[PDB]
């Protein structure tokens, strides 16, 4: 329902045609810092549970391979 | 146990060539369509 | 002169649902998994049609029929492996869809989430019964163990055991009931999916920021149309990569033997997307307790909208609940790994600790974390 | 003017990778 | 007991992603099966065609 | 037989030699007849695992 | 004033 | 205390809605009480709020954030929706109290 969704006053939007602009304007040289910024802002909340459960997995397999070992 | 193995890998090679031809075109079309939104600039002047 | 697209009795439905539908501009790729789920369901039915219209599945020689499909039917291996790995990719996309809804505060739609929970029950049932159908060794043992689980309840367990099974081991007609409503129930899944679409079209989509997106909305075509086509091509790449290079990676060798009730299996498990659920049956030492534990896990998934004690919808501005959420996601990964491994030391106590951590995170830890987050924001 | 060249090239790299292994390579001494 | 040995990964001619089978090795293994292994084991789902 | 050639031409690797002398010292201390259920099992798997890892490293070069 | 506005420089995106 | 205030400011900076230029009251989930809190706002606060939401959606669409000079610092994040929301909550509470008896 375009036309009766919201009420916005005094805003200006500028846009270009896709045929008068580049499809990949400075792709790598402006995309690598943003990807590194997002990774630095999110890896401290995503990664440490995965590191702890990798430690849990390795400890479990180490105990399973250490289960009997011809016990004296 | 797997008599289809050679023809399976032949269809896999066909798939890899098909997707290597297709997916750059679809990605370029998506970037071309979304380049209007990714170039949009917004201004707000209250009275 | 009139516009054909807005006055046609059949095309106004398709453009109001597909073309000029206003969608949020800042939608990421995660919502695209939902669209992938739809087309994944479609190709399943297509392969399912190819698994019935040429084929003769038997109550006694089902496995012989399946190997005659793989060997003596043209492209039968291809459609069989697309059916199996499409079930696997369907559960991958369904898990990512559910996690999207769980993370971005999309559970505030009540009836949409409830019929999603119904759809999840239906796809669990279809996947389990489809795994029962080809009549392998460990498929038979899993069907026997879980029908011994469900036979305990009076007048609805026992009566349906004698209804879905002519005899407990084998007689002249056993698997045709499993085949019958594994055949019909994905069409109920498709009907509940179009009800899912109807309710979402009533309420509108949701942005990842969780705010009112009505300031910036765009037509669905041609932005999200080409985004969905790109996602479908990437999904089909991965799907027949799993089909056509590594067909027995997400699968298992233990069901590639004929069924023999005299021969016990050394290691028994369900498929991978059932595995963590199987771990809950290894958690509580009660069969009825395990059944109610499965029902309670999907019921607290349905009950999650009542636990939203925060005044911020999405979790982009909620770091404590984000940390709790990723702890929960890794806890389900640990639960899948535990459900894979057999019942010994100390996998029993890892199962106990993982199950109580899962229930504590979903029940009590997340609303208290939201209360702490709201208290630290000078809100109350 | 590409589909027959597409299938021919995919087949050509398939027997270039697997030279001396497929059945068509050994339809000389086994016929 | 419960202790087992994991077999290693031999460098097969079909181990690779695009690697095909050696069909003369399949023929030689077939006459091995016919001349040795066919007295006890079976190939119930395999025909001569 | 080429795998036998592989067996004595990489038996002299230090880890499978070490597991081999673990196996012979176990064979020494089980022949004392201690009437137990104790065997030379795990080090036998360790020696076979090391020698089969060496074989799968370099078996198929001399084969047809 | 509507004459006080002008389009921004799109030089980093334009060809 | 002072250390609680420091961890509060650190948590505000790590929440991440100051990177998109959003204020604190813009991020409230639009329930019914919040909807008639917005409906009772004056025109200038409402227009600034709508521009802030639209700018946040525009920045989220390109996966970008504002420069650090343009971020919302702690002192200017005032509480403009707080009296409207609290009186809406109070009148809803007294309506519920009247309907209870
Ligand atoms: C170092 C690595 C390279 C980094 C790099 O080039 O960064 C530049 C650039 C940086 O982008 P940015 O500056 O952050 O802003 C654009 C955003 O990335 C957002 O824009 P976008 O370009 O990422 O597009 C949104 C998204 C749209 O996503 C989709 O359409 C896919 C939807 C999900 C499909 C899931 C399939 C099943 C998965 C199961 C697991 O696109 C993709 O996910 C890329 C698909 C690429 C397909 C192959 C193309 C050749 O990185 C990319 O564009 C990422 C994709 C690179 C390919
Ligand atoms: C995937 C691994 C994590 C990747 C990652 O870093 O994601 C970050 C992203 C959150 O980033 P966001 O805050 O949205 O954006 C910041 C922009 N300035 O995170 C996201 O967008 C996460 C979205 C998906 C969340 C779910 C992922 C797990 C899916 C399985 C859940 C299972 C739920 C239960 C199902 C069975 C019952
Ligand atoms: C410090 C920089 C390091 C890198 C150097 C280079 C610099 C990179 C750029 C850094 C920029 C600054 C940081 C930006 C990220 C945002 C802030 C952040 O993440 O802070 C760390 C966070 C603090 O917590 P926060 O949510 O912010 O709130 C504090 C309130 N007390 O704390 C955390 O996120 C820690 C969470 C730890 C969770 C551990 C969970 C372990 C247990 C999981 C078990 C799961 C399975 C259970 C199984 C049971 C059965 C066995
Ligand atoms: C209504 C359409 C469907 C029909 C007619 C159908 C029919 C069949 C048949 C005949 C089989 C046995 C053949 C085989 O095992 O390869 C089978 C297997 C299976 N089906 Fe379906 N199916 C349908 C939809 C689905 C859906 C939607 C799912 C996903 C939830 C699904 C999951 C499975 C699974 C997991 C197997 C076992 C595959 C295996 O042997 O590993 N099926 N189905
Ligand atoms: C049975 C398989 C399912 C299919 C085919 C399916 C299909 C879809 C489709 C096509 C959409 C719209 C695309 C989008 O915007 O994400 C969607 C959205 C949604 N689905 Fe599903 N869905 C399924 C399962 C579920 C389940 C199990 C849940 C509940 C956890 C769920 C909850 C939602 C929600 C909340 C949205 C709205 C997204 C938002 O605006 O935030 N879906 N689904």
């Amino acid at each position: 329902e375009f036309g009766n969704l919201a009420r916005i006053r005094h805003v200006i939007s500028y846009s270009l045609s896709p045929f008068e602009q580049r499809a990949f304007p400075s792709y790598f040289s402006k995309g690598i810092p943003n990807v590194l910024r997002r990774t630095r802002e999110r890896i401290l909340r995503v990664a440490p549970p995965f590191v702890v459960v990798y430690l849990i997995y390795t400890w479990g397999n180490q105990e399973f391979e250490q289960s009997k070992r011809k016990n004296p | 146990s797997e008599p289809e193995h050679d023809h399976r890998k032949r269809m896999g090679l066909k798939m890899l060539l098909m997707m290597g031809l297709l997916l750059p075109l679809t990605y370029a079309m998506k970037r071309h369509k979304w380049s209007v939104l990714k170039s949009r600039k917004l201004a707000y002047r209250p009275p | 002169m009139t516009n054909m697209r807005k006055t046609h009795p059949l095309f106004k439905i398709i453009n109001h649902s597909f073309i000029d539908l206003p969608a949020p501009s800042n939608i990421s790729s995660w919502w695209n998994f939902g669209s992938l789920l739809g087309v994944c369901l479609m190709v399943q039915i297509i392969t399912g049609l190819f698994l019935a219209m040429h084929y003769t599945s038997d109550t006694m020689t089902a496995f012989s029929s399946v190997t005659h499909i793989c060997r003596d039917v043209n492209y039968g291996w291809l459609i069989r492996y697309m059916h199996a790995n499409g079930a696997s990719m369907f559960f991958i996309c369904l898990f990512l869809h559910v996690g999207r809804g769980l993370y971005y505060g999309s559970y505030t739609f009540m009836e949409t989430w409830n019929i999603g929970v119904l759809l999840l029950f239906a796809v669990m049932a279809t996947a389990f019964m489809g795994y029962v159908l080809p009549w392998g060794q460990m498929s038979f043992w899993g069907a026997t163990v879980i029908t011994n689980l469900l036979s305990a309840i009076p007048y609805i367990g026992t009566t349906l055991v004698e209804w879905i099974w002519g005899g407990f081991s084998v007689d002249k007609a056993t698997l045709t009931r499993f085949f019958a409503f594994h055949f019909i129930l994905p069409f109920i899944i498709a009907a509940l999916a179009i009800v899912h679409l109807l309710f979402l079209h009533e309420t509108g989509s949701n942005n990842p920021t969780g705010l009112n997106s009505d300031a910036d909305k765009i037509p669905f075509h041609p932005y999200y149309t080409i985004k969905d086509i790109l996602g479908i091509l990437i999904m089909f790449l991965i799907l027949m990569t799993l089909v056509l290079f590594f067909p027995d990676m997400l699968g298992d060798p233990d069901n590639y033997m004929p069924a023999n009730p005299l021969n016990t299996p050394p290691h028994i498990k369900p498929e991978w997307y059932f595995l963590f659920a199987y771990a809950i049956l290894r958690s509580i030492p009660n069969k009825l307790g395990g059944v109610l534990a499965l029902i309670l896990s999907i019921l607290i998934l349905a009950l999650m909208p009542f636990l939203h004690t925060s005044k911020q919808r999405s979790l982009m501005f909620r770091p404590i609940t984000q940390i709790l959420y990723w702890i929960l996601v890794a806890n389900l990964l640990i639960l899948t790994w535990i459900g894979g491994q057999p019942v010994e030391h100390p996998f029993i106590i890892i199962g106990q600790l993982a199950s109580i951590s899962y229930f504590s995170i979903i029940l009590i830890l997340m609303p208290i974390s939201g209360i702490i987050e709201d208290k630290m924001l000078k809100l109350y | 003017f590409f589909e027959r060249a597409f299938d021919q090239g995919a087949d050509a790299i398939y027997e270039h990778i697997n030279e001396g292994k497929l059945w068509k390579h050994i339809k000389h001494k086994y016929e | 007991s419960d202790l087992e040995l994991h077999p290693p990964s031999y460098p097969w001619s079909h181990r690779g992603l695009l690697s095909s089978l050696d069909h003369t090795s399949i023929r030689r293994g077939f006459q091995v099966y016919k001349q040795v292994c066919s007295s006890c084991h079976s190939m119930d789902y395999v025909a001569y065609r | 037989d080429p795998l036998t050639t592989v067996r004595e031409h990489c038996e002299q690797l230090e880890k499978c030699v070490k597991a081999r002398e673990r196996l012979e010292l176990c064979d020494n201390r089980v022949s004392s007849r201690s009437q137990t259920e104790e065997d030379c099992t795990e080090e036998l798997f360790d020696f076979l695992h090391a020698r089969d890892h060496c074989v799968a490293h370099k078996l198929f070069k001399n084969l047809k | 004033s509507h004459t006080d506005v002008k389009v921004p420089d799109f030089s980093d995106y334009r060809r | 205390s002072k250390w609680l205030d420091g961890f509060r400011k650190w948590y505000y900076n790590a929440a991440g809605f100051n990177k998109l230029g959003l204020m604190r009251d813009d991020t409230l989930h639009e329930t019914e009480d919040v909807k008639e809190a917005i409906r009772r706002l004056p025109e200038d606060l409402y227009n600034d709020r709508m521009f802030r939401i639209k700018r946040a959606l525009d920045l989220t669409m390109r996966h970008q954030i504002l420069p650090k000079d343009q971020w919302t610092k702690y002192e200017e994040d005032k509480f403009y929706l707080e009296p409207y929301l609290k009186e809406v909550i109070r009148e809803r509470k007294e309506r519920e109290e009247w309907a209870k008896k």
